[PDB]
């Protein structure tokens, strides 16, 4: 299976066959922990809160860690942020001031799925996994897709697994099924979330 | 007899054998165990391990083990190691939130309805020294709200968001012996679908098995109460309520049902097996801004003493943070016209 | 005239529709969301209903396992009420974060919309929330008339104070 | 910060914890004999108008204890001297006010007991009672050839004003 | 690349929900009892055989108006009487219809607010709850 | 403040502070001030050549030409005499004040300097008032484009003089409120009959005076009792501040409604928050 | 930039400074108050602001701009009607506006401000500047800096309270702001008190005034207290000034000698314990502290650019005193890092410039004159499509 390990350092999609790993297939993504904390900062600014990059990082890490999550259907996560107040949660800063967080809860992690949002070139963890697996002997495929294990502090975002399973189910229906809907029902992807 | 443990809802509760302690989830990610000292309640335990909101608790009387299901998709079995409780992770193999749990009468296994649209059945294998589970999947097309084992630790009632009340078989041969015939049927292989209500309305908030297990009743969101008699060809009797939906139900005798819910007060229904016809027995909570004991919706009701056969004391809890305790006899003396069974 | 029968009918329905509970998502690992909003699980959504007073006034109630969405169509006979109602509704929506059962934008075809979730019915006597929405339908029409008189009351004082200095 | 004394010598005798600082004077007392122009009593009078305004004063030397004593006393003279009518008259008021025995360390009434050490026996109690009155006398008169305007019968209102202010909010009274 | 997302893979997810879908009162007997000063009969007339299953809107819309027409043709001090000559099944259906007539405001939405009031005393708040829960309405 | 002041505070307070310093005998301060006034007016106050003892106050009106063609220059000289001088490069009119040669009672030169802007308009009204007071009819009408997109049309007749503004309410909203105010004006003769009859017209003028969703034609009608010399000055002080008065009040309403909506919503936030336990 | 200039409003604790941009000083400077009658008819309009409102007979005098308790929008809105249609006589629909806001002003307020400016007044443009920053820009004028920047420690001291504020590249390191319970009001009371214990015959009412007048006419910051008292007690003629006022009652003239208080007043800034039991920390320490609770990497660029701002920074030699004090603290520190080993000397520099009294309004005047201002400024259209939300962020510009 493939260990999609991502922490405060960097993202890695390292495949593993029967024995050990196959380095020729393991890839990297330039979007880890620190990279999502910042995009949050730069996101809380456009909202009315100016935190000092080199002095509030630690305080914004916790904010992310505490209220950040992976949206599933971004088009629907937007109507919730714009059309209603259900995503808005309060958060007390160390000095006592009480701020708010909303859309920027799911937007900050969305970088993993759209690197450009933080001006970085790639295709984003999901569209990266799909490629790392098609780049393997078709007869070693079924295994991988059936076995994708998430590890690393940056993989615990609420809804992360359900997104991948949707991203992949998307990349498949198009780039491996050429858009034939009547056969997606056969695509089985098991992304486990080992505690 | 009301007592408030808090103003936030009580998620679920589960008393021990003696009824000397009560375990509750204070809308929290944990379970609080209260013991009684005199006429004062006193928290004695804090079960912390879940990483999500606890959705169900069940206490195994004789073995004295607690089982809890969270939204973190996990389930833990709590064992009292002398002074404090240690949990043990039980992998239910699901991808959504656990929604409710129940230990089987034999305490050899527990069920776990869930969002993955599948019930889970777990048992311990002293061979490898850990729990394991098999899933009852079809024909479950939605989230599973409530569960209630049959006295024989094999049949299982289930109410789900797809509008159906169903009886299954959780027959796990690896821990119990072949099941004996039941009016529900003689064919009882694992996951077998014995019964299924025929309604397309209301979600099934709660399901209950009779004392002798040949009668099952459930409450739907269409403000109806239902009872299916296994000794009448599984013929189902239905009562169209005139108030808000009930979320909980239990038998207090073989022909008596007590259900609480969004009207915040417990009521009584009586099944007349003769005509296979349910009927409204009246309100049992009789006299913020409410004239009911509980202030918010009552969401769980259990039998405290006298089993479902001849219940003497039952208890209810709701979203108002309050836990009540009723006396079936006292209520009969307060209402002349209260005709139980 | 036709006001009490209208509100009393909307009060009933607001009572029927406001029975809900916490519900994790079937669709997303560890997400909780107003099902009447996202709408990705039809079985969890109740039938939408409408209470109408005349051809212009009406309420829209859309229930769900864990949330209700109420949309009111306020009264407006002339153009001054129309802009008054409009500036007023937008005034509140802009402050929706403090008026937590209020929805930032209306629902196509309605002047204002509430979004009551289980976390609300959990933290507040739901029989009151049903009062407050009826108390709102009552107070927003009274306020729109005060404003309408306020404007005229001053439109005249302002014309006489000028026209009299010649 | 507040003004500290600089008379601390690598070998200055000590009465209790207070520095037994040399002074030039003709009153009797254990006070040594000064050879230099100014003494701790001058230094105290020079810094008074400043120090008096301070609530907090750090004791750095056994020397500051004295400076603090003299200062507190100075405000005592301005209390008295505030109501009189001549350099000749005050020259006498500062005689009595200087002979009277104000509460010393260890005694109830002498503020700052947490800073000053009580005499460790009857001898010290007599020495320290002497080396204090001696200072109340010298610092006593010296305050006159200052407070009073060259035009007698005039207590310079440029000292009269600090009568209502207490150093470190403490008072020998 | 941001093209593969334009498609909703959830549509075809085999683990989704779908109802088990698959015929209207007889005008004659309705208009017949109506035009005969027998409104309490007309009501029972319409309320018979609701198109609860007709997958068509044109059809369900037909019975809607027949009932809609029977309710509007009622006197003030006349509704209640005929509301009480209906079993819970009846009331529950009426209340279903009353919320249909609420979608065609027609100079009628004030008379319905009268019906609703009566049917509410008889059917209770539960008859409204069942209108919101029905997965097969008119 | 219901009516808008006519005197321009920065002009008066800037001069007054310079004269005051001149009288007291202090060494003169350098002064450079840019600022404006309603209807696209721009002002400048400076020391020509860097002569800190001389203070100029020039005004700029894009529509000066139109005014000039009606008596502006003439009237401006009668009023400011020797204080008037050659207009600064950028402005149409300039007043100069020697800090060494100030009158006895400065209070009236300061008062008239603040009336600068108003004085350039006084011309065109005083003109047509005369025509009427003589019977000289048929005279064409003045057409001042006081705003990029607004015009005032003055013109006399036998027994009445008519001023006609053609203003524009930006926000589609303001048009609505506006009509309320104008309705009261067209009925003002019920509280003061010896007052200017007023008329109104929506989107279309009563040439090619633009027609638009956001355009209106207020038409005052002055009578002798207002156009004569006994009145004249007062009538001009009002009539020329009108257009700005109307918008001033249409905005003051909106701000009032806000204070309402504030307290009303604070009410709602109370009932609401009392459903909590 | 069009033919008209942008309006610049700087609402402070006790004084609202306003005027048009480009000018080097505010056309008006008034008390941040408004008086009303305490509404049917047009009573909302029946009010007054600034000076014309300090003692209005049948009127109530408010002060809606306070570092202490909740803000009044009904009032703030009116106070702006006159700031616009009476003082600046500016057609709002034709000028862009530059308003200021205190540090930590919540994003919600901005939306309110903007709800007013755009919906009530219809300004076609708006930009919300942050005081502490403009004051930094205002210091570029200083001939002590020929190198711009928006990174520094702004020590603002008005009449109400003093704020030591750090700024890294145009952004207020909010989490490091420190307040000091010492400002004009305190220096006054203190001087007032020092006079009661010495002078005689000062009209109990005009008591405060004589003080406020002494403070503004003879007060200054000295290098040393013993040496100052010395000077005064020696060459008494050279220093003791004289004041004479007019008894508002017996319309008689009263005279007094202005003495010690001249230097003793501003001294409470460096020895707060002199007149405030609770506080005691010398303004120089507070500033040391604030830069220490700041990103190590940006401390030096904060020590070399301490920008004074506010009327109470004016006392002759305020900066010379602040800077010597700060340097002694900071240097003594690094001296022990050697007595425990020798670092690299820290460059402490306090900046004084001609525009300090109204630094904030100056910087906002200059910046609203540049073309770059009309760009990083939210417009009408932007508001009628994205709404209030936009005014939550205001792009820093200048550097
Ligand atoms: C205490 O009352 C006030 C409340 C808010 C503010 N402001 C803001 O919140 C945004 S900028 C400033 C302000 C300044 C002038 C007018 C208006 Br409206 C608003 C304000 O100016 C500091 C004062």
């Amino acid at each position: 299976g493939v260990v999609v390990d991502s922490g405060d350092g960097v993202t890695h999609i390292c495949p593993v066959y029967e024995g050990f790993s196959l380095p020729h297939l393991t890839r990297r993504l330039d979007i880890a922990g620190r990279d999502i904390t910042r995009y949050l900062i730069k996101l809380l600014l456009l909202r009315g809160y100016a935190f000092n990059h080199s002095a509030d990082f630690e305080t914004v890490r916790m904010i992310k860690e505490k209220l950040c999550y992976v949206g599933y259907n971004i088009e629907q996560e937007q109507k919730l942020a714009l059309e209603t107040t259900v995503l808005v949660e309060s958060y007390t800063l160390p000095d006592g001031r009480i701020i708010k967080v909303g859309g920027e809860r799911f937007e900050a992690p969305e970088a993993l799925f759209q690197p450009h949002l933080i001006n970085v070139e790639g295709v984003g963890v999901a569209e990266l996994l799909f490629n790392t697996i098609q780049a393997a002997d078709i007869d070693t495929r079924s295994e991988f897709y059936k076995h994708i294990v998430l590890s690393g502090g940056s993989t615990m975002y609420p809804g992360l697994p359900s997104r991948l399973e949707r991203e992949l189910k998307q990349l498949y229906l198009e780039r491996v099924l050429k858009g034939d809907v009547e056969k997606l029902s056969k695509f089985k992807i098991r992304i486990e979330d080992p505690p | 007899a009301y007592h408030s443990f808090l103003v936030e809802p009580i998620s679920c509760h589960a008393w021990n054998k003696d009824r000397t302690q009560i375990a509750i989830c204070p809308n929290n990610h944990e379970v609080h165990i209260y013991e009684k000292s005199g006429n004062k309640w006193v928290q004695v335990h804090e079960l912390k391990e879940h990483n999500g909101q606890v959705t169900g608790i069940d206490w195994a009387p004789d073995s004295n083990r607690i089982v809890t299901c969270g939204t973190d998709r996990n389930a833990y079995v709590w064992t009292l190691k002398g002074r404090t409780w240690k949990p043990t992770l039980v992998i239910l193999r699901i991808n959504r939130a656990a929604r409710c749990v129940r230990w089987a009468p034999n305490e050899k296994k527990f069920a776990v309805g869930s969002g993955s649209r599948v019930i889970s059945i777990c048992y311990f294998e002293q061979e490898n020294d850990w729990w394991v589970c098999k899933h009852i999947k079809k024909p479950i097309r939605s989230t599973v709200l409530s569960l209630d084992w049959h006295p024989n630790s094999v049949l299982l009632a289930a109410g789900s968001c797809d509008f159906k009340c169903r009886i299954f078989s959780a027959y796990i041969k690896e821990v119990e012996e072949r099941p004996a015939p039941t009016p529900w049927g003689s064919k009882m292989p694992f996951g077998e679908l014995m019964f299924e209500s025929s309604s397309s309305c209301g979600w099934v908030h709660g399901v209950c098995f009779s004392a002798n297990g040949s009668r099952v009743a459930w409450v739907s969101h269409d403000s109806t109460v239902c009872l299916a008699d296994a000794d009448k060809k599984m013929a189902v009797a239905t009562l169209a309520s005139e108030t808000l939906p009930l979320l909980a139900v239990t038998f207090i005798t073989e022909s008596s049902l007590v259900a609480a819910g969004h009207d915040c007060f417990p009521v009584l229904f009586t099944y007349d097996s003769a005509a296979g016809k349910l009927s409204f027995g009246g309100r049992l909570d009789v006299p913020a801004g409410l004239d009911s004991l509980h202030k918010n919706s009552v969401s769980q009701i259990s039998v405290l003493s006298g089993g479902k056969a001849k219940c003497s004391q039952f208890c209810t809890t709701g979203m108002d943070g309050g836990m009540s305790i009723w006396d079936v006899r006292s209520l009969e003396s307060a209402l002349k016209d209260l005709k139980i069974v | 005239a036709t006001l009490r029968p209208y509100l009393s009918a909307v009060r009933a329905t607001l009572q029927a529709a406001l029975c809900l509970e916490n519900f994790s998502s079937q669709v997303v690992e560890r997400h909780n969301k107003p099902e009447v909003e996202v709408r990705s699980s039809k079985e969890l959504l109740l039938q939408p209903v409408t209470i109408s007073r005349n051809e212009k006034e009406k309420v829209l109630i859309e229930g769900s396992i864990n949330s209700v969405r109420v949309s009111i169509a306020v009264k407006q006979a002339d153009e001054i009420e129309k802009i008054l109602c409009h500036k007023f509704m937008r005034f509140m929506m802009m402050r929706a974060e403090n008026f937590f059962i209020l929805r930032r934008k209306p629902v196509e075809g309605y002047d204002i919309s509430f979004l009551i979730t289980n976390f609300h019915t959990e933290q507040m006597y739901k029989h009151k929330l049903v009062d407050f929405v009826i108390h709102f339908m009552e107070e927003i029409d009274k306020e729109i008339s005060e404003m309408k008189l306020s404007v005229n009351a001053r439109a005249r004082i302002v014309a006489e104070e000028f026209l009299k200095n010649f | 910060p507040a003004y500290h004394s600089s008379l601390m010598d690598p070998d200055t005798k000590l009465i209790g914890n207070m520095a037994l600082l040399p002074i030039r004077s003709q009153f009797k007392g254990p006070a040594p004999r000064e050879t230099k122009d100014t003494d701790i009593v001058d230094e105290a009078i020079y810094y008074f108008k400043a120090n008096v305004f301070f609530k907090n004063y750090e004791i750095k030397n056994e020397a500051d204890r004295t400076l603090i004593y003299i200062t507190l006393y100075i405000s005592e003279c301005l209390k008295k001297l505030q109501k009189c009518n001549s350099k000749s008259q005050g020259e006498k008021e500062m005689y009595t006010l200087g002979i009277t025995n104000f509460p010393i360390p260890g005694e109830p009434g002498f503020p700052l007991n947490a800073i000053y050490a009580k005499p460790a026996n009857k001898q010290e109690d007599e020495v320290m009672r002497a080396y204090l009155q001696q200072l109340r006398q010298e610092t006593g008169l010296r305050l006159c050839e200052k407070v009073f305007d060259p035009q007698n019968d005039k207590p310079s209102k440029w000292w009269t004003c600090f009568v209502k202010r207490q150093f470190m909010n403490k008072s020998l009274s | 690349s941001a093209r593969f997302r334009k498609v909703d893979v959830g549509e075809y997810d085999e683990n989704k929900f779908v109802d088990e879908e698959d015929a209207g009162p007889d005008e004659g007997e309705v208009d017949s009892c109506l035009r005969q000063g027998n409104m309490t009969a007309a009501l029972q007339a319409a309320l018979k055989n609701p198109p609860i299953n007709t997958k068509s809107q044109a059809v369900k819309d037909r019975a809607g108006s027949i009932v809609l027409k029977v309710l509007i043709s009622f006197k003030a001090n006349d509704i209640e009487k005929a509301v009480q000559s209906l079993d819970k099944n009846g009331v529950d259906l009426l209340m279903k219809y009353i919320y249909k007539g609420f979608e065609s405001p027609s100079d009628s939405s004030a008379v319905l607010l009268q019906w609703h009031e009566k049917a509410l005393a008889a059917g209770g708040v539960g008859s409204i709850v069942r209108v919101l829960t029905a997965r097969k309405t008119v | 403040m219901i009516l808008l002041e006519v005197n321009n505070r920065i002009i008066e307070e800037t001069l007054a502070l310079k004269f005051e310093n001149a009288a007291a005998g202090n060494k003169p301060e350098a002064v450079e001030v840019t600022f404006a006034d309603f209807d696209g007016v721009l002002y400048h106050i400076s020391n020509p050549n860097g002569d800190k003892t001389k203070v100029m106050v020039s005004i700029s009106l894009k529509f000066y030409k139109e005014l000039q063609a009606h008596g502006a220059d003439e009237l401006l000289k009668r009023v400011y005499g020797s204080y008037l001088v050659n207009p600064e490069s950028g402005y149409n009119v300039s007043l100069l004040y020697d800090l060494e040669n100030l009158p006895a009672s400065k209070d009236s030169i300061v008062h008239q300097a603040g009336m600068l802007k108003r004085n350039c308009f006084a011309s065109v009204f005083e003109k047509y008032f005369q025509f009427q007071e003589e019977g000289k009819e048929g005279e064409n009408r003045a057409v001042i484009h006081y705003r990029d997109d607004e015009t005032m049309y003055v013109e006399s007749k036998k027994d009445r003089v008519t001023v006609v503004f053609s203003t524009v309410f930006k926000d589609d909203d303001d048009v609505v409120i506006g009509k309320v105010f104008m309705q009261e004006f067209k009925e003002g003769r019920r509280a003061s009959h010896t007052a200017p009859q007023v008329l109104f017209s929506h989107r279309e003028p009563p040439t090619d005076a633009a027609v638009g969703d956001n355009i209106g034609y207020i038409t005052f009608v002055l009578f002798p009792r207002h156009t004569n010399a006994s009145a004249r000055d007062n009538t001009i002080n009002l009539i020329h501040t009108f257009r700005d008065y109307l918008h001033y009040h249409i905005k003051c309403s909106k701000a009032y409604i806000h204070t309402r909506m504030r307290a009303k919503t604070s009410d709602f936030l109370k009932v609401l928050n009392r459903a909590r336990p | 930039a069009g033919r008209l200039p942008a309006c610049v409003v700087d609402c402070g604790t006790g004084y609202t400074k306003l005027g048009y941009a480009g000018n080097t000083e505010p056309q008006f400077i008034i008390p941040s108050c408004i008086a009303i009658k305490e509404m049917k008819g047009v009573d909302d309009l029946d009010f007054f602001i600034g000076d014309e409102a300090i003692e209005k007979p049948t009127y109530a005098t408010k002060w809606p701009i306070r570092h202490g308790i909740v803000e009044d929008w009904d009032l703030m809105e009116r106070f702006m009607e006159q700031v616009i249609f009476k003082y600046l006589r500016a057609e709002p629909e034709d000028h862009y506006f530059l308003l200021t806001e205190p540090p930590l002003n919540t994003p919600e307020n901005r939306e309110y401000t903007a709800e007013i400016m755009f919906e009530s007044f219809n300004v076609p443009g708006l930009y919300i500047a942050v005081q502490a920053v403009l004051a930094l820009a205002a210091s570029w004028t200083s001939r002590q800096v020929g190198e711009r920047t928006l990174t520094g420690t702004v020590i603002d001291s008005g009449d109400g309270v003093t704020h030591v504020i750090p700024v890294a590249e145009g952004y207020v390191i909010g989490s490091c702001i420190k307040h000091i319970p010492i400002a004009g009001r305190d220096i006054t009371y203190f001087i007032q008190q020092l006079l009661r214990d010495r002078e005689v015959g000062i009209p109990p009412e005009q008591s405060l005034e004589t003080a406020k007048a002494v403070k503004e006419r003879y007060s200054y910051v000295c290098p040393d207290l013993v040496k100052e008292f010395n000077k005064y007690d020696t060459d008494g003629s050279k220093w003791i000034k004289q004041y004479t006022g007019i008894n508002a009652i017996s319309k008689k003239e009263f005279s007094i000698d202005v003495g010690y208080e001249r230097f003793l007043g501003p001294e409470i800034f460096f020895h707060p314990e002199f007149a405030n039991p609770d506080f005691t920390q010398p303004i120089s320490e507070v500033v040391d502290e604030v830069i220490q609770n700041c990103p190590i990497d940006v401390r030096r660029p904060l020590y070399k650019n301490i920008v004074l701002s506010g009327g109470s920074t004016m006392f002759r030699d305020f900066g010379r005193r602040l800077q010597r004090d700060l340097k002694r603290t900071v240097d003594a520190r690094l001296k022990l890092s050697e007595e425990l080993s020798k670092p690299k000397p820290i460059d402490v520099q306090v900046i004084t410039h001609h525009m300090q009294r109204y630094a904030v309004w100056f910087g906002g005047s200059m910046l609203a004159s540049t073309p770059e201002f009309y760009q990083v400024c939210h417009t009408k259209k932007d508001y009628e499509e994205i709404g209030p939300s936009i005014c939550r962020h205001n792009p820093v510009f200048g550097v």
